């Protein structure tokens, strides 16, 4: 399940947690 | 983590922009967790802050002064709202917290965190470790930028905050030091046509630069927590700025001179409204006791708004389009703030500083503005060409105005926004990664 | 163009038409016509802010709500049926609402719901599905709308 | 083939094109034609009416809330059409005719037009000493010392009434006063046949009033 298997996870280190434009 | 459910503050200059950083090997509900715990500390005093040496950010300056931070995680688009913070500075952020759990060495964490963000002012990073060694609690507690807490960030947080607002002062005091020589010219100047002029659908030189000068000095106090003193460079800063017919800068000198007045009223302290501001917008010399502050703010706002109004033919100092909206969101949640209680008492004043919603409330007879002078306000977002700008103004304006009409009870016209939300959302050509708030969002709708 | 409906209490709606000028007989051009529900739908709640008020007539409320050049004007009856409608530009004005035709236009409208609500088979649920009365509410369009 | 078809959604319709067909409804005005009838057949259909409930029906409750069901589809068309009736001050009816009567908006002004308009249309004469009883938080009352349409029936119990209480139901229901009307019966001033509908209202409508 997405919502779950999104909870856990590695995170980009030396990035945001959300970006919003490329 | 909150995303897209901006509500701005009233405040939002005064406060402080801090982008925080999941250096290691985080999850996203930890990191989520900490940083949600991290902001609730943002009230720092000035009087547990150790002084400076120099005397124009001294934290000895002022036996109150609050402080603010605002900690956040959304890297904004730089290198194109990098060109306005010659207009004004708070929009820049300007502190990093990076929170690290991996046992390495600070020295390079930190270096390689400067060469990612050069454009950043005061670098500094936090151990979230479980019984680090003695080897590295040296290391660590020898300099400064480096902190350590246990898990959960509940050993030294408030210490470690206090030491963060320690270093911010002497950064920011480093940064307007190289800052102070600078032309200043207005943000059209800067990038021509790369800044939209906000199309609706609806002995000159000198003086005009030390007036420039005097109001970013102010608006530097203002950011770096030291009021009263602001107070008394807006005056003369706005009062030089009017005879000089630069209608966008003097703007913004009203706006923030206004915001001195609301935080000065939030940390009671008498004041008297000056004769320039009393002159320039009437009111409908004298303290603040016998006037409703509210309807000072009021005037004050839509005189800033007239002057953005008709500072839009000059063809190279007009006022950019995201700072008219986003200033247009501020002055309407500030209303939806007052439409609240029949008094304008510390309860509100917390509300508006703290940014606590209260989802419903017992509605009191007679508020401050009726629910309809909201909306007609609120009607003046959308006389502006709304599906040009780009998706982050687009999120924020759309759900700010959704939250509005929540909190006002219009619930089909918080559908009718969402809708709208929700196509500008699709209509964007670049893909975006998932978040568990779209979820809220859909279910909400 | 103009777009004109009648909503009952439970918020859905009885009557639905949309009334061109022979210039652009494609009505609204594309994208307003997929916007008319949600912007009729948003003026609903101003209406019904408006249905319960002190303050002469109160039946005709005239001009209520502002969108891109729509002028939206409402009308509440007695059984909180609500006529609705939003006027749009000949793709370029700043159009304006006459305050007598649009009045005498409601007034036979709302004459037409009340004589089409007597008869025993009609729900107020039900729609009102009879071509007569479409027939009629175009014929007076004609006659007063423009 | 020109109708509403809501399915599909408003259709586009040409100001500039119109040929009319015979209702036969619609063509018909409803100015105010008097056909006054006898009150014997209105009095057969009544209890006729209540015998066909009668069967149908289990119990009281289930007679109760048909009945009221049954009066609750006259109120709604009564309450659109008499007030338009009153608007009119001495072929199209909208060509006669400037402004309306306001809303009735308040509590007061639509009890008191029950009182006065509704009661004269359906039996002739105005209703008897409309109260409210200061007494629990809020009770209104319409009484009426001789019920027209149950004159007939006996007994000293009353539930072949709620017909009018129906009326009054949908009446108030309709205007946005959501209400639980229900009547009594109490002999005060030497008549037997006197009757009250007590209405009383939702907590709505009660925090709406204040």
């Amino acid at each position: 399940t997405l919502d779950k298997y999104s909870s856990e996870e590695i995170l980009p280190s030396f990035e945001p947690v959300y970006s919003w434009s490329s | 983590m909150n995303i897209l459910k901006h509500f701005p503050s009233y405040v939002g200059p005064s406060k402080i922009r801090t982008l925080v950083i999941p250096i290691g090997h985080w999850t996203r509900k930890e990191f989520n967790n900490a940083v949600q715990k991290l902001s609730e500390f943002n009230e720092i005093h000035l009087s547990d802050v150790t002084p400076i040496d120099s005397p124009i950010f001294t934290p000895q300056g002022f036996p109150h002064g609050k402080l603010f931070f605002d900690f956040l995680t959304i890297d904004h688009d730089d290198a194109l709202e990098l060109f306005l913070y010659d207009f004004e500075p708070f929009r820049k952020t300007f502190v990093i917290i990076g929170l690290v759990n991996d046992y390495s060495d600070p020295l390079t964490n930190l270096n390689f965190m400067k060469e990612k963000y050069p454009t950043l002012i005061s670098p500094n990073l936090v151990y979230a470790s479980s019984t680090p060694t003695k080897e590295l609690e040296q290391t660590i507690d020898t300099m400064e930028n480096v902190f350590a807490s246990s898990p959960d960030m509940q050993k030294n947080i408030e210490t470690i905050m206090c030491d963060i607002a320690r270093n911010f002062l002497t950064a920011l005091n480093s940064y307007y030091s190289s800052y102070k020589h600078v032309t200043l010219r207005s943000p059209g100047a800067i990038g021509g046509n790369a800044v939209l002029k906000t199309t609706l659908i609806r002995n000159r030189s000198q003086q005009k630069s030390l007036g420039r000068q005097m109001k970013i000095l102010g608006n530097f106090q203002l950011l770096a927590g030291r009021y009263v003193d602001a107070l008394n460079s807006f005056v003369d800063a706005i009062t030089t700025l009017y005879k000089v017919r630069d209608y966008l800068w003097l703007g913004s000198a009203l706006d923030g001179i206004s915001i001195c007045f609301l935080l000065l009223s939030y940390l009671g302290l008498s004041y008297q409204i000056p004769q320039i501001v009393s002159l320039i917008c009437p009111v409908e010399n004298i303290d603040v006791e016998n006037i409703n502050l509210p309807l000072l703010i009021k005037c004050i706002s839509d005189k800033v708004l007239y002057y953005y109004d008709l500072s839009l033919m000059h063809n190279s100092e007009y006022a950019p389009q995201v700072v008219y909206c986003e200033f247009l969101l501020k002055t309407l949640t500030f209303m939806t703030s007052c439409y609240k209680s029949s008094e304008f008492s510390k309860d509100v004043l917390d509300n508006i500083v703290k940014n606590q919603h209260r989802a419903l409330s017992d509605i009191p007879n007679s508020p401050m503005f009726p629910r309809f002078e909201v909306y007609f306000y609120s009607n003046k977002l959308f006389e502006l060409q709304l599906k040009e700008m780009q998706v982050e103004a687009q999120i924020k304006i759309y759900s700010t105005m959704a939250e509005v009409y929540r909190l006002l009870g219009y619930k089909r016209k918080q559908l009718f926004v969402l809708r709208l939300l929700m196509v500008a959302l699709l209509a964007t050509p670049n893909k975006i990664a998932w978040h568990p708030d779209y979820r809220t969002l859909i279910d909400t709708i | 163009p103009q777009y004109f409906a009648i909503i009952g209490k439970k918020d859905n709606p009885v009557y639905e038409i949309e009334f061109t000028n022979a210039e652009n007989p494609q009505g609204f051009p594309q994208d307003l016509k997929e916007l008319n529900p949600f912007i009729l739908h948003a003026s609903l709640d101003i209406v019904e802010d408006l249905q319960w008020q002190i303050n002469t007539d109160n039946c005709y409320l005239g001009k209520v709500d502002h969108f891109y050049g729509l002028a939206i004007t409402a009308y509440i009856s007695y059984s909180g049926m609500k006529f609705v409608m939003i006027h749009g530009n000949s793709a370029n004005s700043s159009v304006v609402i006459d305050d007598n035709n649009m009045r005498s236009f409601y007034q036979e409208v709302h004459e037409l719901y009340v004589k089409t609500l007597m008869n025993p088979f009609y729900k107020i649920t039900d729609p009102i599905r009879s071509p007569a009365f479409d027939s009629r509410v175009r014929t007076l369009a004609r006659k007063h709308l423009s | 083939s020109d109708g509403y078809e809501y399915t599909v959604g408003p259709k586009q319709a040409i100001t500039s094109e119109t040929t009319y067909i015979p209702s036969r409804i619609y063509s018909e005005s409803l100015l105010f034609k008097r056909q006054e009838a006898s009150l014997s057949a209105m009095a057969f259909l009544f209890q006729e009416m209540i015998s066909q409930l009668h069967r149908t029906c289990k119990t009281a409750g289930d007679f109760e809330t048909k009945l009221s069901d049954y009066g609750h589809n006259i109120g709604i068309r009564l309450l659109e059409l008499l007030n338009f009736r009153a608007s009119v001050s001495p072929e199209s009816l909208s060509n006669y005719i400037t402004k309306m009567r306001r809303r009735d908006l308040k509590i007061l002004d639509i009890l008191q037009f029950i009182h006065g308009t509704l009661w004269s249309y359906l039996f002739n004469h105005v209703s008897d000493d409309l109260v409210k009883s200061s007494e629990r938080d809020n009770e209104y009352m319409i009484v009426d010392n001789f019920p027209t349409l149950t004159q007939f029936i006996p007994g000293e119990n009353v539930s072949c009434e709620y017909f009018v209480c129906g009326i009054i139901k949908g009446f108030l229901f309709n205007a946005g006063f959501p209400c639980g009307v229900t009547a009594h019966r109490m002999p005060q001033g030497g008549h037997s046949q006197r009757t009250v509908y007590l209405i009383q209202f939702d907590r709505q409508v009660l925090d709406r009033e204040g």
